[PDB]
């Protein structure tokens, strides 16, 4: 440390630490004196150069403030950077760490600010040289090891961040805010950038989505694309490539409004598109959902190859995947124009062979009954409904109905929803329709009707390759001119082919649900069908729904649940969209009315969906103003008042689950927590409002797919059991089912319990019992999810009957609709050319550990099982391949994806 | 005034706040993101 002059060379960086000769003095003189001396200048900046290199691993700060003192003063004091032009701008490269050393390493409060200013321009001027760029990389991949660059090198890039990101926030913009001094664009800060991109990407991560996020343009994200793509194999495999890319998209998410953030998705699937990874392209396709993306996937596999090859199988069943079938319809008929086999492609991108699939897994978990075997009045009713309730998906039970004993004592709307309970055994099933007719040629109206409805529930599984359409059979009932029958006719065509929007099925339910102006109760399905149709892509936003909502409301007001039933399917029909939707919401508005108020909350909560923060707060001052006014004044009315409190709460809690799904999953947590707080607030203040609240919630967790499954439910259901509406107890079941007999071994206990106890009305006991039944699926059949499960973000359509039913007092009618709660979930199995039913090993992992990706690819540790299992819920989801010991090499990488794993073994 | 002229005073001020920042904030928050007397003389004279 201490002077000991020029003795060696060893002890000149010893003398240097305390004053430079070299450096100091000398060149001072020089410069403040001859300008032939601008000559031995230009030699001595390598000298120069060389002396920090040595002392970088020296960290005090006295020694290299005080040492580099009046170098920092002489920038404009005696050099004035413009005796010798050209030379001082060359000879700025060891003066820039002088600056730095009193920015970072010194803090002295009043220069650490101003000098930051200073920085900044300087690194724009000396960055036109492009030897800027080499400053920073020298301290970037490093040299020498002390604490000191650790933090200062953040702050030279802190300052093209600074301005960035500022022109988004004042208008003005450029080096007229002197906060930088800076130009925001021109050719010589550009070239600073893309150049510094390079360095930071290969050896750090931070400030590579930094600047993306900040010019706003879907444009910087497409100069990444170019750079990573040389990357993608032979810097570092396609692995490393895809985890980076979605980690910024994923992170990023909450603070992207609509236009933007679909902007910037498309440039992420595109990079995976150039890449080898095709499988990693088709799910970030699906993401966006428009139709043009998915058309690009499924092409580039089908059409070059002549030959049937691998190429055939492949496109068909990424196709498959989705069981909105969206995909499925879009896909089909390339099959038949292109002819090398239609009947192996047709079938397999259809949902006919996942229909087969079930049987295999059906073997394993085998029947187990637990039905009530309770008759006579309302009881009856129950069991027979609970029946199907437990026999959800390809089940066998054909017997049991056969006895057509326990059918006919079902009653009124009861005998409806009986037949209807019938389909749901055959639910994903080509059989079955035989049980159905028997009923539908004899008898009174009802059984008729009943006999639709399971028709519906059962073609969910076959309705398409033009292999008996529901289309085909329920045309015929539409025609029929009774109301009933005709209404139920088109409640199973919309959930059968669900997302499917193919010209006969869309286009038969497009003069119609067009008529409102006779009084009638059930035409609620007119709409509610279409909504249905709608969801899992793109809408129109269709001006069939949106002129009928408004003629209801013109002819009655009478018929209170009619309205109710409305204001929602125009909500469920905007699902799948959200940039168009913050359009209709004006429109809707228009039209004022305070029974109008009540449509447009609901219809806020698509269009705000995605970066939705502004959307929460509103969706709590609406709750708290009708108890609020009245706190002022204290120091036809009747339906519109009930319309309005009502969709307020739905309101909340559909926007709630929609951002915490796509927004960060740490988040997830923190809003079932204000969840609590709003009931808790409700309970007290409005004894109407808390009714409400109750069914809301148990759809609020199905939704958002909460991580914690055993205390919640559990504790909110004992409170409720006092609480009036014993339709809170089916809501809460929904989320409790689970990875069935994990969660769903307490919940039988506890849902039991309230019921079996009390007995004070068989209304009230009806509810308890059907929630029960639903819960479980007997040795893992299968599992429910509100999501997607081909991606963890996503969100069905087949769920939507069940999250639409949950805002209306209990009625027997409602029971009708209740049969219906599809949304299976296939078991993955390892598929060969002959079609190989089995999976050989599995990793199941109940807890990623990666922190890389907030989703967290699966870890490649795990803990192992066996063959044949079914792909587990929640603490079980991350699910790693097990094979590539054998010598079997996936061609579908599966995460845990709703999807069938495939392998090709060498 | 008393206590009770006080009362009416510190109330009025304190509503017109609570009412307003209930909701000013929320939105506001969110908008970046989407000589001891003596003689007391006077040198001036007055009537």
């Amino acid at each position: 440390m201490v002077d000991e002059s020029d003795k060696k060379q060893q002890t000149i960086d010893e003398q240097s630490q305390i004053s430079p000769e070299k450096q100091t003095p000398n060149k001072k003189d020089k410069k403040k004196e001859e300008e032939e001396q601008l000559s031995e200048e230009d030699a001595k900046l390598k000298t120069d150069l060389e002396l920090l290199v040595e002392r970088l691993k020296e960290d005090d700060s006295s020694l290299y403030e005080a040492s580099l003192n009046a170098l920092k003063e002489s920038i404009k004091n005696s050099t004035s950077s413009m005796t010798a032009v050209p030379k001082p701008l060359k000879f700025l490269r060891p003066t820039y760490p002088d600056l730095c050393s009193i920015y970072d390493k010194w803090t002295d409060p009043n220069l650490k600010s101003s000098l930051a200013d200073v920085l900044s321009i300087l690194a724009m001027t000396y960055s036109e040289n492009g030897k800027h760029d080499s400053l920073r990389y020298r301290l970037l991949s490093d040299v020498s090891d002390f604490e000191g660059w650790g933090h200062e090198y953040i702050r030279h890039l802190a300052l093209e961040i600074g301005e960035v990101y500022n022109d988004q926030v004042e208008k003005d913009a450029e080096d007229e805010t002197s906060s930088d001094g800076s130009k925001s664009d021109g050719s010589a800060a550009t070239s600073g950038f893309e150049f510094s991109k390079e360095d930071t990407l290969r050896l750090c991560l931070d400030i590579v989505p930094y600047f993306l996020k900040h010019n706003g343009e879907e444009d910087a994200v497409d100069l990444l694309l170019e750079i990573e793509s040389i990357d993608k194999l032979p810097q570092f495999v396609d692995e490393n490539t895809f985890q980076r890319v979605c980690q910024y998209m994923v992170a990023c998410v909450p603070l992207l409004p609509p236009p933007e953030d679909v902007a910037f998705l498309k440039t992420a699937y595109s990079i995976y598109l150039s890449q080898n990874e095709l499988t990693d392209a088709i799910a970030l396709a699906v993401r966006l959902g428009e139709e043009d993306m998915i058309r690009s996937v499924f092409d580039a596999t089908s059409d070059p190859v002549m030959h049937k090859q691998l190429a055939y199988i492949l496109a068909a069943q990424k196709t498959s995947f989705e069981y909105e079938g969206v995909q499925d319809i879009i896909g089909n008929g390339k099959l038949s124009e292109h002819f090398l086999y239609l009947a192996k492609e047709l079938n397999l991108t259809g949902p006919k062979v996942p229909e087969d699939i079930y049987k295999s897994h059906l073997d394993n978990s085998k029947s187990v009954f637990s039905s009530a075997g309770l008759d006579s009045a309302q009881q009856n009713l129950a069991s027979s409904f609970v029946n199907g309730f437990l026999n959800l998906g390809y089940c066998n039970d054909k017997l049991i109905v056969d006895n057509d004993n326990w059918v006919y004592k079902t009653k009124g709307d009861g005998m409806t929803s009986a037949v209807a309970s019938i389909g749901s055994i055959y639910q994903w099933n080509l059989d079955g329709l035989q049980q159905l007719d028997k009923y539908l040629y004899v008898d009174e109206p009802e059984v008729k009707a009943g006999a639709l409805l399971g028709i519906g529930i059962s073609a969910s599984g076959v309705h398409d390759g033009e292999v008996e359409p529901a289309l085909l059979l329920l045309q015929d009932y539409v025609t029929n001119p009774d109301t009933k029958i005709s209404s139920a006719a088109i409640l199973g065509l919309g959930i059968a082919f669900a997302g499917s929007k193919n010209d006969e099925v869309l286009g038969l339910l497009l003069p119609i649900a067009a008529s409102t102006d006779l009084p009638i109760e059930t035409a609620a399905m007119a709409s509610l069908a279409l909504a249905h149709v709608f969801v899992g892509t793109c809408n129109g936003d269709i001006t069939t729904s949106i002129m009928d909502n408004f003629l209801e409301r013109t002819a009655i007001e009478l018929k209170t649940d009619w309205v109710r039933f409305l204001a929602l399917a125009l909500g469920i029909l905007y699902m799948g969209q959200g940039e168009q939707v913050d359009d209709v919401l004006e429109t809707i508005s228009a039209i004022e009315h305070p029974m109008t108020s009540a449509i447009e909350v609901l219809v806020g909560s698509c269009a705000y969906t995605g970066t939705g923060d502004v959307l929460l707060i509103q969706d709590l001052l609406h709750r708290l103003t009708p108890k609020n006014v009245k706190g002022e004044e204290d120091a036809e009315i009747k339906s519109e008042e009930k319309k309005g409190k009502s969709s307020d709460k739905d309101a909340t809690t559909d926007g709630k689950n929609d951002d915490e799904e796509e927004e960060k999953e740490a988040g997830i947590v923190d809003e079932l927590a204000y969840a609590v707080l709003g009931i808790a607030l409700i309970a007290l203040g409005e004894d109407i409002g808390k009714e409400m609240s109750l069914r809301h919630f148990g759809h609020l967790m199905h939704y958002g797919n909460e991580h914690i499954r055993r205390m919640v439910p559990l504790a909110m259901g004992i409170v409720s059991v006092s609480d009036p509406q014993m339709k809170v107890f089916d809501t809460l079941t929904r989320f409790s089912h689970d990875a069935d007999l994990e969660v769903s071994m307490n919940s039988i206990f506890a849902m039991g319990l309230c019921g079996a106890g009390t007995n004070n009305a068989r209304l009230a006991q009806l509810l308890r019992q059907l929630a029960s039944y639903y819960s479980r699926e007997q040795d893992a059949l299968f599992i429910t999810r509100l999501a997607q499960g081909l991606l963890h973000l996503g969100k069905g359509t087949m769920t939507m009957d069940v999250f639409n039913d949950a805002h209306v007092l209990n009625k027997v009618t409602l029971a009708s609709i209740l049969t219906t709660a599809v949304g299976l979930v296939s078991p993955s199995f390892m598929l060969k050319h002959h079609q190989l039913f089995y999976m050989l090993n599995a990793g199941i992992r109940p807890k990623f550990i990666l922190a890389l990706n907030d989703e967290g690819e699966p870890i490649k540790v795990n803990v192992r099982v066996g063959q044949a299992v079914e792909t587990v819920g929640q603490a079980g989801r991350p699910k790693k391949i097990t094979g590539w010991i054998t010598q079997s090499t996936p061609v579908l990488l599966n995460h845990g994806e709703r999807a069938e794993l495939e392998t090709d073994e060498y | 005034e008393e206590a009770s002229g006080k009362e009416v005073e510190k109330v009025a001020t304190a509503v017109l706040s609570t009412t307003a920042r209930a909701k000013a904030r929320a939105k506001k928050t969110k908008k970046e993101k989407g000589e001891f007397y003596k003689n007391k003389y006077s040198s001036k004279p007055y009537k």
